[PDB]
């Protein structure tokens, strides 16, 4: 079984954190090192990762019943959550540095009711499958989340959608969170899908793979035979080659930034194809070269 | 926002029993990445600005004495009083510092609890300087009772009166814990002049009889 | 510690600047928030200042009619309240509260200003009238009466008489202007022999009366 990405560009496809189009790639900060995104992780030979689920209709989804002052959640069809299966429920939110605003409905009712979340006091901790209610009245409810807002705290805190939330209590810590995602390094740097996130400010929501790209992998399984994916950066139009990437086992994409050459520089409507197999330290020619 | 709920409204606990003002926050206010509690216990006396007693819901503030205590943790929170002396008679809020916006609880008031007192009733006529102004004020004081419940009806005439009248009432005494409170009956100088007799009637705990006070125009 | 601005009567609909000052220290690593009470009531959080940072924020009901600001240059913060209405009579206190980050402010309250008076009401200045209330135990006093803005000050013998004094908490009339009474316990015996005399003392009018109450 080859190895082979979605022959549609990336314009076309959604955000693997929320659903969300996406609208550009992009590299994070300088003062980001690594990113442990909880959703949208997916390895080369079709692993789901974390909260990761196989489609869209699951990502950023809470499902649970209120009964006033806590929600116990479940999985989105309503079977059990068992914690030793990840930090979350499968779809659970994990956008970090905001609030969240969920939107909540329920079968059988008429009318929505928005939940805000802040993710930092001693009752969120989706880990043990309670989170607080907030004013959400006794129900079981499906919630998708809507839009997002500064952190309640720390006051004065900037949206940072780099970060994951903290799924542990004040004391456990949640366990079996995905692991954390590096820059290989000489050069190459994370190459993130981007989204704007409706929200009071200019938010941009990174995942590390489209949501279309994960249930491909998940259902092609292609064996991962090297260490390294290199693949190009077409014009779906013309064919031509925009640049060279490479996907890596745990699932995701580098590319080398010469920046304002960098993966934002480039066109969003183009498709990534699969070259060859090469190795860790395969030497990419640099964005724009 | 999140609101700060104090229980009970007012708290009279002897001189040297303990006293406990309960605070619940809507929303927990421990944070998990540092474990604490953003919450924060403030005594204020009239006329002046709130002091800080109890921070990190535990921690007793410098200078303050050691039988203040904060206990509590996420969303329920206890003020303790261990051993009340005279000086302690305030108002007490807790406060979340967790968010914007700040929030106080509404405050408990707390104050010396004695045996009951029935008030002294005094009637006072309108004065000969006043009446020439053109408006009659007629005064009722109930003096150091205990507790600060009491209610005062006016009677010009043996007809109950209602609406012209307001209350005023005094903080806690603190040489005997004892309240007073002064009830004024505003007339026109006309319609003080159209009635003879001026009564005022209180009912109190310590009274196990109405006490009626009363004076003829001009006597 | 925080200085705050002088006591203010404002018409409704009009508006109030009130300041507070405090060392360049203080100011440079605190939040300066303001803090209203209404007579007789809890306490209001209105809003806040980062000097430092610029920052500012407001809770949603002091939105709109509440702008807060920082001089860097005389370490003074400053509330503006517009639209004022009667229910804005209160004392506005200023509070700071550590900072030392612009998202690192989570902080108790570190010091409070003397608290500034702001009362919103469309009454004249006017010194009381101050009426005798004439008599075992003897009761008498003095009704100070028809006075505005609060506050007024009452003693006894010019503050040689001291027990058994109750000076009772002002009240405002329906015509706009306060009332209070003062009133003492003397032995019955006192009455034909010591001389009572109340002195009412009206700082924002410039009234000053003494009035001997006699049986
Ligand atoms: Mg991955
Ligand atoms: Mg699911
Ligand atoms: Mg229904
Ligand atoms: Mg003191
Ligand atoms: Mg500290
Ligand atoms: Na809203
Ligand atoms: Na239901
Ligand atoms: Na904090």
């Amino acid at each position: 079984r080859p190895f082979t990405l979605p022959n549609l560009p990336l314009s076309s496809l959604s955000n693997s954190r929320a659903p969300l189009p996406i609208s550009s790639m992009g590299i994070s900060p300088d003062n980001v090192q690594s990113v442990q995104f909880q959703n949208g992780r997916c390895t080369l030979d079709g692993r789901l990762v974390g909260t990761t689920p196989v489609s869209l209709s699951h990502v950023a989804k809470i499902r649970g019943t209120s009964n006033g002052t806590v929600i116990n959640l479940t999985e989105l069809d309503g079977t059990p959550f068992h914690p030793f299966e990840g930090p979350a429920p499968i779809g659970f939110p994990d956008l970090g540095g905001c609030d969240w605003h969920i939107n909540m409905t329920q079968f059988g009712h008429s009318s929505q009711t928005q939940y805000d979340v802040d993710t930092t006091p001693d009752t969120f901790v989706p880990h043990l499958g309670s989170i607080q209610a907030n004013g959400i009245g006794s129900g079981n409810y499906v919630g998708v989340l809507s839009w997002i807002s500064p952190p309640s705290h720390p006051s004065g805190s900037q949206v940072d959608l780099w970060k994951i939330p903290n799924y542990g209590s004040s004391i456990t810590e949640a366990t079996h969170l995905a692991p954390s995602v590096y820059p290989p390094g000489f050069g190459e740097v994370l190459v993130f899908f981007m989204s704007k996130m409706p929200g009071p400010g200019a938010y941009n929501l990174p995942c590390l793979l489209p949501q279309e790209y994960i249930s491909h992998l998940a259902s092609e399984q292609a064996p991962t035979v090297g260490e390294a994916a290199l693949l190009h950066y077409v014009d779906p139009d013309t064919g031509r080659n925009l640049g060279e990437f490479k996907a890596y086992p745990d699932g995701f994409l580098t590319c080398v930034p010469n920046a304002s050459s960098g993966p934002q520089q480039l066109p969003i409507n183009g498709v990534f194809v699969f070259v060859s197999w090469v190795s860790r330290f395969y030497q990419l020619k640099p964005v724009g070269t | 926002e999140i609101v700060m709920s104090q229980s009970p409204d007012s708290l009279a606990v002897s001189l040297g029993e303990r006293a406990t003002i309960n605070c619940k926050s809507s929303q927990s206010v421990l944070y998990k990445s540092d474990k604490k509690n953003y919450l924060a216990w403030y005594q204020q006396k009239s006329g002046q600005p709130p002091k800080l007693l109890i921070y990190w819901a535990s921690t007793r503030e410098s200078g303050v004495p050691d039988r203040f205590s904060g206990s509590g943790s996420g969303t329920d929170f206890t003020l303790t009083i261990s051993s009340l002396q005279a000086e302690d008679v305030a108002v007490y809020y807790c406060q979340q510092y967790y968010s914007i916006p700040r929030t106080f609880g509404q405050g408990t008031k707390v104050d010396i609890k004695r045996t009951a007192a029935a008030p002294s009733v005094f009637i006072f006529p309108p004065s000969d300087e006043q009446l020439k102004s053109g408006t009659a004020s007629v005064v009722c004081l109930l003096n150091n009772f205990y507790p600060r419940e009491a209610k005062v009806q006016w009677k010009v005439d043996n007809a109950l009166q209602s609406g012209n009248s307001q209350e005023s009432v005094t903080e806690q005494d603190s040489k005997d814990s004892t309240y007073s409170l002064s009830s004024t009956l505003t007339l026109s100088k006309a319609d003080y002049e159209k009635h003879k007799v001026y009564a005022c009637e209180v009912t109190h705990e310590g009274l196990s009889s109405p006490v009626t006070k009363s004076f003829n125009r001009g006597e | 510690q925080l200085v705050q601005s002088g006591a203010e009567v404002k018409k409704p609909g009009s508006s109030v600047k009130v300041s507070c000052r405090t060392s360049g220290d203080t100011f440079n690593t605190h939040a300066i928030s303001w803090v209203r009470q209404a007579p007789g009531q809890g306490l209001e959080w209105m809003g806040g200042i980062i000097p430092i940072f610029a920052t500012t924020n407001y809770a949603n009901k002091f939105q709109g009619t509440v702008t807060i600001s920082a001089d860097e240059s005389t370490s003074t913060a400053y509330l503006e309240v517009r639209s004022l209405r009667s229910e804005d009579t209160a004392v506005y206190y200023c509070a700071s509260n550590r900072a030392n980050r612009a998202d690192d402010y989570d902080y108790y309250f570190d010091y409070w200003g003397q608290g500034t008076l702001v009362t919103v009401s469309s009454a004249s200045f006017k010194g009381p009238s101050v009426f005798p209330l004439a008599p075992g135990t003897a009761a008498l006093g003095c009704l100070v009466k028809d006075y505005f803005p609060e506050p007024v000050t009452v003693s006894w013998n010019s503050g040689a008489l001291t027990s058994g004094v109750h000076t009772f908490p002002a009240v405002l009339q329906s015509s706009g202007l306060y009332s209070l009474s003062s009133v003492v316990t003397v032995p019955s015996s006192s009455l034909g022999t010591q001389t009572y005399i109340c002195n009412v003392n009206h700082k924002p009018s410039n009234t000053k009366v003494d009035k001997k109450v006699e049986p």
